[PDB]
C-alpha cells in the first residue's frame, strides 16, 4: 500500500 | 399523455457520453513525485467498467499539466448535444483542490470550470461526473475498532478520500477507491441511483481496506471516500 | 431468520437523537459583521420539522466562539446509546471550513472533530448530519438561461451552498437553503432516502431562487447547495 | 444508447386510454333484483379518480345485458393505438363468473373476451383493466378478532371481493372496494405500482369495514377483495 | 422511537416458515390418469430454491386424496407462532378449483379452509402462499404474433395458468410455471417485492414458451399464469 | 350496508 | 410438452 | 437577499  | 414527473436525469440520448481517463503513473524526476504503480490497473479496470455502461472511453497516460488543460479545455468544446452525460477520471498525485501533471500542479477549479453551465451549452442541465483518485492532503485515518440555473450545479465530485486526507493506492491490486468503485458499478449500474453506488462503495472502502506497513506511522491506517453533489436529479445509468 | 441485509442505518433506536440548532443573529460589534435577519424564521422552521421526525430539539442562540465549541464537546461526551444519529445545525456568518460565533471564528472541524467514530463512541457507527447554512466564500454565481472503520466514515456535511460561494438568506422569507431543506423534509421524509431528499433540495433552490438587489454586483445571482457524504449506508427517517 | 430495461408497461402513448363505467343501479321488475343505491357515489368517485389519472371517461347508465355487450364489442372495435391502457368498471348485481345487466345476467368473459389480444390488436401488449364491483356468490366471511403472447396475457382483474363471496356496497358512502380503490389511487398513483397499490386497497377494505344488521345473518361480516392478475410488465400511471 | 410504517408483512420471525411440496407423478390405475413425467424436476428444483430462502421444506410424494388431506389438516395444527409465513407447492392433475390426489379429486377450497385465520390462530395476519402447478380446466391459448380481519384475508394463490385452461409441463425440464418461477426466485427474492416477482414470471412463461406437438390441437400453444391476491401488505423474502 |  |  |  502506498499513498498518492 | 399521463401524469409525468421529473426526479431523474435524462439519460436516453443517442449517446451515453465520454468518459475521459486521465492515467498519470510516471513523473518528470525534477517534480520529486513517486511513480505511482498500480494505476494501469485502475485504468484498464475504469475503461472496461465505463464501456460496459455505454460510455464513449478515452484514456489518456502521462500528461503534462499544459496537456491536461488543453485537453479538457477541448473536449469542453466539443458539440455534446447528442450525449446524456460527462465522466472524467483523474488519477495521478494530488493535494486539497489539486490534480497534478507529470510536469506539476493543476488547480482542479480550472479544469472543472470548462465544463460550467454557460460554458458548455451542450452539457448544461446534464450530471458531469469527476472521479477523483488522488491525494487531498497529508492526514492518516487511523480508524477504531467497531429561467435560469447555476452554472455550478449539475456537478458531482466523487472524491477517493475525505477532505484533507491522504488516499490509498495497492501497487498491486490498483486504488482502494477505484477498486470499490468498479466493483459496484459492475454490480448495481441496472439496479441502484449512482448516489446510492456510491454509498456502497464509501461503505467497502472504509471496511474491507486497511493499511499494511512496515513504518509505524503508516500502518494500520483507513480511508473513506466523499461524495460531494451538486446535482439536481437522480442518475441512473439505464432507461426505459 | 430469512436472509437479511444491512444497506440502511439503524433507525429504530428508542430514540432519534437529538437535534442541535446554533442559530447566530446578533453579532459582537467589534467582530463588524451584521446581524441576519430572517434566521429566526429559519431557526422555527427546523424545530418544528426535526421535531415532526421525532429529534429532540435543542434550540440555542447568540452563542459565542467559546460555548459553541463548550456545547459540542458537552454534548459528544452525552450517552447516545439509544439515540439513533445525531444532527445539528449551523445558521450564522462563515467562510470556507468555517463557521461563526458571536464573537469571533470556529474552525468547523473543530466542531466536528468532537463527533469522530474514536471520540464519541456511543456514535460510532451511527449518521452524523451537520447542516450548515452560511458562506463558504465571496463567489457569486450568475447562473445561466436554461474490525474497524475510519473515524471520518458516517459523517454527512449538507451546506447551502457550493465551496468558495455566498450563501443567500432572504430576511422576510428566512435562507433559500434552510427553507427549501425543511420544505422537502416535511414532504419526502416518509418516501424517500436523504441524499435523494437533498438532492430534491438542490433542485429547488437552484431553480426556484433568484436573487434581487438594486446593487448590480448582487443582483440576479443563483446558488447551488452541496452534498458532502461520507456516510457508508442509506438514511431513512422512518423504519419498519 | 446506455443500457435499457423493460419491466413496466409503456404508459407515455399520446393517450392513457378510456375508462368505460358500467354503473347499474336500476333492474327491470322482473328479474327480481333491487336497486344498489348508493352506487352513483361509487360512479362519480371512479369518474373523477380516473379523470385525474388522464384517462378518457365514459360513464353509462343502467344497461341491459343486450347494450352492455355492445358496447364492449364497439368499444373493442375502436382504435387504441395511441392508448396506454384500457380500463373497463362494472358495477352491478352478479355472482361467480356473472355481471347482471337491467334485463339478465351476461357472462364476463363475452365482454373480456372482446379484448383478448388476437381480438383487438391495437390493444395486444397493453394492460386492459376490469374493475369489478359485484358478488361473485352468496358466503359470508365471519371474519376473526386481530414471436407470440397468450390471448389472455395482460388482463388485470380487480374483483371487489373473494371468489364465492358477497360483495358489500353502502347505501351513503358507496361500496366498501370502490370507496378504498378511488382513496388509494388518488394518494399513490404517481407514487406505487398498481399492485402495491391494490395491495394497499386489499388492507383498507379488511381493516376498516364491518357490516352492521339488525338480521343477525348478515351482521358483522367482513370482506377481502382480490387481485387477479394476468399482467406481464409493472403498470405505473405515471411516466417520465 | 422515529416514524414507523406498516406497509409490508413482518419476516423476520426466527424461521421463515414451512414450504409443503406435495408431488404427485404415480396415479392410480382405475382413476385413468397419466404419469406426470418431469414432475420430479419441479419437486427438486423448488426444493432447494426454498431451502435458499430458509423456508423448511418437506416433500411428499405420490399422496392419496385422503393423505393429502390429512397433511395439511395436520399442518394447520401445529404451532407456526415463530415463523413468518406459509408455502404450499402442489404438482398434480387438476381442474378449476380441484387438485388430483393418486385415487381422486380434493377440492382446493378444502385444502385452504384449514389455515384460514379463524382456523389457523398461529398464521393469523401471516401470509399464505398456494402455488399451483395443475390444470384449471381443458381450454387451450392459440396466443397471437406480436379489530378485525377477513378469515380469506392473507392468502396468495400463484395458479400456473389461466382460469378454464390447460396448464403445461415439459417431461424434460420440468413444467413451464415452476421453471419460471424457480428462476425468477433465484434471481430476485432479494432485490423484488413478491408480486413483482410473480409479474416477471407471468412475462417469462407467456413469452419464451410455445408447445410443440404432432396434433394440432395441442400444437403451438401457449399460456399466462394468474396471480390470484388476497394478501394485505408487501411481501419481500428478505429482512432488515 | 347492502349486498350486491 | 404434456398437460396436466 | 442577502448574503451570509
Amino acid at each position: 500500500d502506498e499513498v498518492d | 399523455s399521463g401524469i409525468s414527473l421529473d426526479n431523474s436525469y435524462k439519460m436516453d440520448y443517442p449517446e451515453m457520453g465520454l468518459c475521459i481517463i486521465i492515467n498519470n503513473k510516471n513523473f518528470h524526476k525534477s517534480t520529486g513525485m513517486t511513480s505511482r504503480s498500480g494505476t494501469d490497473v485502475d485504468a484498464a479496470n475504469l475503461r472496461e467498467t465505463f464501456r460496459n455502461l455505454k460510455y464513449e472511453v478515452r484514456n489518456k497516460n502521462d500528461l503534462t499539466r499544459e496537456e491536461i488543460v488543453e485537453l479538457m479545455r477541448d473536449v469542453s468544446k466539443e458539440d455534446h448535444s447528442k450525449r446524456s452525460s460527462f465522466v472524467c477520471v483523474l488519477l495521478s498525485h494530488g493535494e486539497e483542490g489539486i490534480i497534478f501533471g507529470t510536469n506539476g500542479p493543476v488547480d482542479l477549479k480550472k479544469i472543472t470550470n470548462f465544463f460550467r453551465g454557460d460554458r458548455c451549452r451542450s452539457l448544461t442541465g446534464k450530471p458531469k461526473l469527476f472521479i477523483i483518485q488522488a491525494c487531498r492532503g497529508t492526514e492518516l485515518d487511523c480508524g477504531i475498532e467497531t429561467h435560469k440555473i447555476p452554472v455550478e450545479a449539475d456537478f458531482l465530485y466523487a472524491y477517493s478520500t475525505a477532505p484533507g486526507y491522504y488516499s490509498w493506492r495497492n501497487s498491486k491490486d490498483g486504488s482502494w477507491f477505484i477498486q470499490s468503485l468498479c466493483a459496484m458499478l459492475k454490480q448495481y449500474a441496472d439496479k441502484l441511483e449512482f448516489m446510492h453506488i456510491l454509498t456502497r462503495v464509501n461503505r467497502k472502502v472504509a471496511t474491507e481496506f486497511e493499511s499494511f506497513s512496515f513504518d509505524a506511522t503508516f500502518h494500520a491506517k483507513k480511508q473513506i471516500p466523499c461524495i460531494e453533489s451538486m446535482l439536481t436529479k437522480e442518475l441512473y445509468f439505464y432507461h426505459a
